[PDB]
């Protein structure tokens, strides 16, 4: 699962809520280690 | 009910480091927390600190750190603990006490190629009966 | 995470029931549903006993004029017939969060 | 592993210990969350 | 993540630190077990 918000700022508003900034607490190639790192997403290729 | 035994009481000179003991019988601390606790009289209980009863951690009130360690005896029949540093306001009533705690996983991500990625802590759920206690004060 | 008690201190009257409360910055309650709080027991000249506890119920062995409620930061522990042996100071405890802690506690005294 | 229990509902005695009752804490198809499944089972296919 | 030393047996002493022992608490035949194996590697395969 993952945790977003909504992205904002430096956008054409005609653009609002198109993209979602996410983030994870997916594993390091270690299996016994996790770390946290963020993504942008289309709104598309999301569902809550 | 297990026995449970603590050092004696003692004075010491301000400034400095003491060190005190506790016993269970039936080496049942392997089923228990370890505590210890520090009161003044007219005054609040305090945690000192712990040690589970797997002995696989230890931790101490942050009032302490730096000050205090925990040590017990092979196969854990006994356990230790010093105080360093201690002035006249540290005179206080010790006690070791045994303790339970609920052990559940906080995080946890299936592997299918290997073991899950898992993340676990301790709540303490109960303090167990009290040892007689040690009292130590400080003077001059 | 910080922890207080009140009232102080409760004068009573014998034979009628009196409370204590508890309440912190956070909740006690746990992801499973558990909760972490503990009351005790000191009589003067004596080292503490558990009351109730995980917030939910007596620990053995307790009268069962001990009571208990609440949920999140707020809980209270209550005893009906409130006796002149109940005199003593008691304290709530926080299981769910790193260094383990009491509350400042309260002390019941019998009115005069 | 799996909790069980002797399936006693509804049975003809000649059929007693034949399937059992099993549950365990098995992942849901997110990666970090698990669910309670249950199922009968034939005693052949389970050992202790 | 493999915890070592530099484990000997009469070793000739132009061959320490060539071999680490080394452990770990690996998977086991079910998920929900987990125990503790140590081997004998040569340093040149690992890395702290
Ligand atoms: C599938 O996964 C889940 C986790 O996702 C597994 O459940 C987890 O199991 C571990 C044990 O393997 C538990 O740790 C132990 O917890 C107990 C306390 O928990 C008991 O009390 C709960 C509260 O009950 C009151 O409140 C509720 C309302 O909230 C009321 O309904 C009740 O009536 C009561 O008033 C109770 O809810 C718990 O049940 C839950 O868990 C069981 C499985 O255990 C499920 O069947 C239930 O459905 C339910 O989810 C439970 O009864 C602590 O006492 C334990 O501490 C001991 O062990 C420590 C080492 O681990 C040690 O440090 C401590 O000192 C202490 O040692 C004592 O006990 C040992 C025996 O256990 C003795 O050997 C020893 O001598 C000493 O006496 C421990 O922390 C997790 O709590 C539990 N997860 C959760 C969130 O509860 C599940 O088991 C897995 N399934 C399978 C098939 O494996
Ligand atoms: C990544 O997973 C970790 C667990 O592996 C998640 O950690 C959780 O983080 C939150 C925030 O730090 C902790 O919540 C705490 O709750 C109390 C009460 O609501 C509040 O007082 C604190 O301020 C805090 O929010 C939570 O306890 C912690 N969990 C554990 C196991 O430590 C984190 O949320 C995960 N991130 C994603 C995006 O899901
Ligand atoms: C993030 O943008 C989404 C739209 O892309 C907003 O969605 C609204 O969310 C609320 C709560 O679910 C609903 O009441 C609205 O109807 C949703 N709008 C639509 C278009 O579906 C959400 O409010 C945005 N968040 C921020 C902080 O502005
Ligand atoms: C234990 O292994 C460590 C390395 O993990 C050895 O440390 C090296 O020792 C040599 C000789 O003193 C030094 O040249 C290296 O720089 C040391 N390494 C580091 C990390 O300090 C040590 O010799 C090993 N002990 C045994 C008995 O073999
Ligand atoms: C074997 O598993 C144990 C836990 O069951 C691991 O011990 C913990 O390891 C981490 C990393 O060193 C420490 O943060 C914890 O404090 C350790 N726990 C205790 C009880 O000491 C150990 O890392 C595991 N070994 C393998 C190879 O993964
Ligand atoms: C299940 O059945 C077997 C024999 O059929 C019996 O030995 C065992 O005690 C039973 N267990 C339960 C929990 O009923």
């Amino acid at each position: 699962t993952l945790q977003c918000t909504n992205v904002t700022n430096n956008i054409t508003d005609d653009m609002r809520g198109e993209l979602k900034n996410c983030s994870f607490n997916m594993t390091t190639e270690l299996r016994d280690k996790k770390q946290k790192v963020y993504s942008l997403f289309y709104r598309l290729d999301v569902v809550q | 009910q297990v026995q449970l035994v603590q050092s004696g009481a003692e004075v010491k000179k301000p400034g400095s480091s003491v060190k005190v003991s506790c016993k269970a019988s039936g080496n049942s601390f392997s089923n228990h927390d370890v505590h210890w606790v520090r009161q003044a009289t007219g005054q609040g209980l305090e945690w000192m600190g712990w040690m589970s009863h797997e002995g696989d951690k230890t931790g101490l009130a942050q009032k302490f750190q730096g000050r205090v360690t925990i040590t017990r005896d092979s196969g854990a029949s006994t356990v230790y603990m010093e105080l360093r540093g201690l002035t006249a306001d540290d005179t206080a009533i010790y006690y070791c006490l045994t303790g339970s705690k609920h052990r559940l996983r906080d995080y946890f991500l299936y592997n299918e190629y290997g073991p899950n990625y898992e993340e676990w802590g301790d709540y303490l759920a109960t303090l167990d009966v009290w040892g007689h206690g040690t009292a130590v004060t400080v003077s001059s | 995470v910080v922890i207080t008690q009140s009232p102080l201190f409760l004068p009573v009257t014998p034979g009628e029931a009196a409370s204590l409360s508890c309440k912190c910055s956070h909740s006690l309650q746990h992801s499973t549903g558990a909760n972490y709080l503990a009351w005790y027991l000191q009589r003067p000249g004596q080292t503490p006993r558990l009351l109730i506890h995980l917030a939910t119920h007596r620990a053995s062995g307790v009268p069962d004029r001990f009571s208990g409620s609440g949920s999140g930061t707020d809980f209270t522990l209550k005893i009906s017939r409130v006796e002149s042996d109940d005199v003593g100071t008691y304290y709530c405890m926080q299981g769910l969060h790193s260094p383990w802690t009491f509350g400042q506690g309260t002390k019941v005294e019998i009115k005069r």
